[PDB]
């Protein structure tokens, strides 16, 4: 709870020295890397493929400007010709949404059979929950609630 | 003139598992530069991937070229990626040290 | 009898019109009714890359006669100093706003070039134009009023 | 803000016209704009308001010793039609960040 | 069965065939109008 209040306080102060430089002068502000590390969930990992490509993410900017100016072009050839994709298969699963797949991307990969994990990956009878047949709703919602 | 709910990440998925980050910067080095690029190591997680930009417009430009674009076999999907959700894993603070610094150099 | 009242009134613009209406700053030279990009054009025109027309640009530091880079033109282009101009320049002469490439149409989809006011000048194949008014370019015509550091050419894309 | 939402239910409703609500005054030009960002100034709302029509004489409120406006002005049209059209329509604007209020007198 | 493989095998061999003829044009293209730009910037010396 200190801590909660203590958030505010520095949210308020910080209000206070953007509010302000404007005078001594949005969710676009540039980022950190603790801020980075505070968005996305576990189990990601930041890359540099080079060094130098990363020179190029750098002049991207400038190259933004720069290379859009520049010769460029897409063409195609007459050539003749796998196609891999997932709905969400088990024996039912009903349908998801394509936004949704965010929320139960993990119940989409078949791996299976080996704790918290599972619970959370039993869990998604949230899904059956929210999308279904109403029986599913109900089945779903009871079996839940004794859980 | 843009929809409030797109925000400068990006969900990318149908990767291959063998992908080079070497494509990842050079495809999507197009729309702008790189915030930066994370990739899914986990057994779960892997062949998804997030991409972050200077700019939002960036992104925008980007999954309307991208939508649906072609890798490999594959045509990736390309999401706007959500907000809030799991966050609270890392905390608010340091901001004493910037802060102090902000009102110390300009003074203000 | 001198000031008979300390206010009185305006009947003038305000600083949020013009700012909101224009902003990257509040920028100058909104494009005017008639621009257009070259490419779709050249869809009109029923062309293909082959026989489109595109402009090129071409550089020569104006000390030393080539390519920094190669520009492509195709509806306007912001020519300012570095962020807000899209065509930013290392040259310490330019004002924050140099001057501007539109391209226009007229009768056909034309390049023309329209000085900003900067303070120092620009030079049209070392021959300065005054400000205020659109000025066609023609393939091969060179751009810099005196300050130059650099030099630039426009080329169609044909041969 | 409530204006909008009583177009809403004249338009939803059918009320097909001449029983509209604008004919509640057939008597007024002078429209007031209230919620006025206080940069504004005569020229200016002069000039965003002549778009519906030709706007004789306007009097804004400015407090008479700082000389600065109070927010707010009663503006006076050549034509009525150019005030059903300028309620009916122009309301709900965002103006410098601050959304104007306009209604008849 | 055998005549897809083999056209599909033929025409690509005429694809890459026709982008090899392709690729030395567009480069002398290039190195032509990069000849008239800089005997243009010589006419701007003189």
């Amino acid at each position: 709870a200190e801590t909660p209040r203590t958030d505010r306080g520095g949210d308020s102060i910080g209000e206070t020295p953007t509010p302000g430089a404007s005078k001594r002068k949005e969710r676009n502000r540039p980022l950190s890397d603790e801020e980075l590390d505070a968005m996305f969930p576990e189990g990601y990992k930041v890359l540099p493929p080079p060094a130098g490509y990363v020179p190029i993410r750098t002049p991207a900017r400038k190259l933004t400007a720069t290379p859009t100016p520049l010769g460029g072009m897409t063409g195609f050839h007459m050539q003749t010709e796998m196609k891999s994709v997932n709905d969400q298969p088990s024996g039912n699963l009903p349908f998801l949404k394509p936004d949704d797949i965010q929320y139960f991307d993990k119940l989409l990969v078949d791996v299976d059979e080996s704790e918290e994990q599972k619970e959370r990956k039993i869990m998604k009878l949230l899904l059956k929950i929210k999308n279904g047949t109403p029986p599913m709703r109900k089945a779903a919602l009871r079996q839940i609630t004794d859980k | 003139r843009l929809p409030p709910e797109v925000n400068r990440i990006l969900y990318i998925r149908n990767l291959p598992y063998k992908i080079t980050a070497e494509e990842m910067y050079d495809i999507f080095g197009k729309y702008g530069p790189i915030r930066q690029i994370r990739v899914g190591n986990t057994p779960e997680t892997r062949g998804t991937a997030y991409v972050v930009y200077e700019d939002i417009f960036d992104a925008k430009n980007a999954c309307d070229h991208l939508s649906g674009f072609n890798v490999c076999n594959r045509y990736l999907v390309v999401l706007y990626y959500n907000a809030n959700r799991a966050f609270q894993k890392m905390d608010t603070k340091k901001k004493e040290e910037q802060l102090k610094l902000l009102k110390e150099k300009y003074g203000i | 009898n001198l000031q008979a009242q300390e206010e009185e009134r305006e009947f003038y613009n305000a600083r949020r019109r013009e700012h909101r209406q224009r902003n990257d700053p509040g920028g100058n030279n909104k494009e005017k009714e008639v621009p257009a990009k070259e490419k779709p054009s050249f869809e009109l025109s029923g062309a293909l890359l082959e026989d489109t027309n595109t402009f090129r640009g071409v550089v020569i530091k104006y000390s030393e006669p080539k390519r920094w880079r190669l520009y492509p033109f195709k509806s306007a282009y912001l020519l300012g100093r570095h962020p807000i101009d899209h065509p930013s320049c290392s040259k310490q002469h330019a004002v924050f706003q140099y001057r501007l490439v539109e391209y226009t149409r007229a009768d056909r989809v034309k390049p023309y070039i329209i000085d900003l006011g900067s303070g120092n000048g620009t030079f049209l194949n070392n021959k300065r134009i005054e400000p205020q008014r659109y000025y066609e370019l023609k393939e091969k015509d060179v751009l810099k009023e005196i300050d130059d550091e650099d030099e630039e050419e426009e080329e169609e894309v044909s041969d | 803000k409530l204006i909008n939402e009583l177009n809403e239910r004249e338009v939803q409703l059918g009320v097909a016209d001449k029983v509209s609500w604008h004919s509640e005054y057939k008597d007024s030009a002078w429209i007031f704009l209230g919620g006025l960002p206080y940069e504004l100034t005569e020229g200016d709302i002069i000039c965003v308001f002549s778009q519906y029509g030709e706007i004789v004489n306007i009097n804004l409120v400015r407090d008479k010793k700082t000389g600065k406006s109070k927010g707010f002005c009663f503006l006076c049209y050549e034509d009525q039609r150019s005030t059903i059209l300028a309620v009916d329509n122009f309301n709900g604007i965002k103006i410098k960040g601050r959304t104007i209020r306009v209604d008849h007198v | 069965y055998i005549a897809d493989r083999k056209a599909r095998e033929a025409v690509e061999m005429r694809a890459q065939v026709e982008r090899k003829m392709a690729q030395k044009e567009k480069e002398k293209h290039e190195e032509k109008l990069r000849e008239m730009a800089q005997k243009a910037r010589e006419r701007r010396a003189g």
